[PDB]
């Protein structure tokens, strides 16, 4: 039973920036015959395996860019990262393998940018959905920053609440914009009951709503 | 060159069983203790046991959380590591990869899992498997276009999405499923030059492994 935690859980920091995150582990990782602490430091990139950077709290990984120094001792350790790039996105986790193996909670670093207006595309339902009778209308905001907005739909000028899924990507490593999803779903009988369909983007780039919509008698 | 594929994962009805594999070359597997770590949906990694090498008599080690439950196991012969899970609960819902752990009796011996596979995901649950349907997301009415696919309706996770078989990469997002009533829905978008479509084909490639299923759908202008 060590327990292992970190801090921050979260933080964000613009390019070029330094960043320092902590490890604790309850007991000490210290053996003092060989002088080693086994705490080690991984790296997960959005939708990729962990990656090993740091093992014997402070040795860097061959390949593993000197911008990141791993330090510490005993039962406190810590990760810092000089001039942060873009592609650093990730969760950082620390990990003790002197008795057996445990995986700290992990640190989500994320990169600060310029604020960035969302690029928005609306698409009307396929006429193979709607040929299995249901209708689905899809609205794509691309490549803003901050994270921070909201969707509104509107069926001919009025807001439709229900029926609403959103879905958001995580921060791109290389643009580090953010990107949403939002998809109506309606049956056949009820797309068909109506004319303008309407997504509207509140984003802080931009005092009036972003709108892109279609009329079905198009 | 060090290569680990995790394989077996998939839906699994709960207090069943599943046996995941771990395929590995490009070292002296017998040399190494290996280990398998598994990550539920948007949480922490979670380390759930490891087997020693050779000299150590390939003796066994579990987490609390898993002890009793699971057996970790290794074939020396066709170099793999295995899994057996039982008593299956939604909390072991997670994807679960094999890593290549330590050999403590080597000159360049250092303590970590340096090598780990891409991961299999295992989805415990009750619910029954349902392929995607997936849908074209073309414009009805400058510069940059996008399209889409809809994949919606399937179960379990996961799927993936290419578009043209993976030679369109750049000004791709696919995003995060989402969950309604037993039901998966997921979209991706990909942004191309206007010049470039219809003129160009784009066409996006969706696989559903737990039900097989595989789909190329062109995005045709309408
Ligand atoms: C330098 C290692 C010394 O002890 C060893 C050895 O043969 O070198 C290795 C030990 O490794 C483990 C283990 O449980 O097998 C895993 C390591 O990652 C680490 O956790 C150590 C732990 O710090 C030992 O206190 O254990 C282990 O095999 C060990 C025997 O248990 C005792 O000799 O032998
Ligand atoms: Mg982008
Ligand atoms: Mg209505
Ligand atoms: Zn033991």
């Amino acid at each position: 039973d060590i327990v292992m935690t970190q801090s921050p859980s979260s933080l964000a920091v613009s390019a070029g920036e330094k960043v320092t995150m902590s490890c604790k582990s309850s007991q000490s990782l210290l053996n003092s015959r060989t002088r080693k602490n086994y705490l080690a430091w991984y790296q997960q990139k959005p939708g990729q395996s962990p990656k090993l950077l740091i093992y014997w709290a402070s040795t860097r990984e061959s390949g593993v860019p000197d911008r990141f120094t791993g330090s510490g001792s005993g039962t406190d350790f810590t990760l810092t990262i000089s001039s942060v790039q873009a592609e650093d996105l990730a969760v950082y986790y620390c990990k003790q393998s002197y008795n057996l193996r445990t995986f700290g909670g992990g640190t989500k670093l994320e990169l600060k940018r310029a604020d960035a207006a969302p690029t928005v595309s609306i698409f009307p339902p396929s006429s193979e959905q709607l040929t299995s009778g249901g209708a689905s209308v899809v609205c794509f905001l691309n490549n803003f920053y901050p994270k921070s907005i909201a969707v509104k739909w509107k069926i001919d000028g009025s807001e439709r609440q229900n029926g609403v899924l959103n879905s958001w990507t995580d921060q791109d490593k290389k643009d580090s914009t953010y990107s949403m999803s939002s998809t109506l779903t309606l049956t056949k009988d009820e797309y068909e009951r109506h004319n303008s369909y309407t997504c509207e983007a509140t984003h802080k780039t931009s005092t009036s709503p972003i709108v892109k919509s279609f009329n079905r008698n198009e | 060159e060090v290569k680990l594929v995790e394989s077996g994962g998939g839906l699994v009805q709960s207090g069943g069983s599943l046996r995941l594999s771990c395929a590995t070359s490009g070292f002296t597997f017998t040399d190494y203790y290996m280990s398998w770590v598994r990550q539920p949906p948007g949480k922490a990694l979670e380390w759930l046991a490891f087997i020693r090498n050779k000299a150590k008599g390939y003796t066994t080690e579990y987490s609390s959380s898993v002890k009793g439950r699971f057996t970790i196991s290794r074939d020396n012969s066709q170099s793999f590591l295995y899994l057996q899970m039982n008593t299956l609960r939604a909390e072991d819902s997670a994807t679960y990869y094999c890593a290549r752990d330590i050999n403590p009796g080597s000159d360049g011996y250092y303590d970590a899992l340096d090598y780990w596979g891409q991961g299999t995901s295992v989805t415990v649950s009750r619910a029954k498997t349902t392929p995607p349907s997936v849908y074209p997301l073309a414009p009805g009415s400058n510069s940059m276009v996008t399209l889409g696919c809809l994949v919606k309706g399937y179960f379990p996770e996961p799927v993936t999405v290419t578009w043209n078989s993976g030679s369109l990469s750049s000004g791709v997002h696919t995003f995060p499923a989402v969950l309604q009533s037993d039901l998966y829905t997921l979209s991706s978008s990909v942004t191309v030059p206007s010049s470039t479509w219809p003129s160009e084909t784009v066409t996006c490639n969706v696989a559903h492994p737990a039900s097989s299923t595989k789909v190329d759908k062109k995005i045709v202008p309408r």
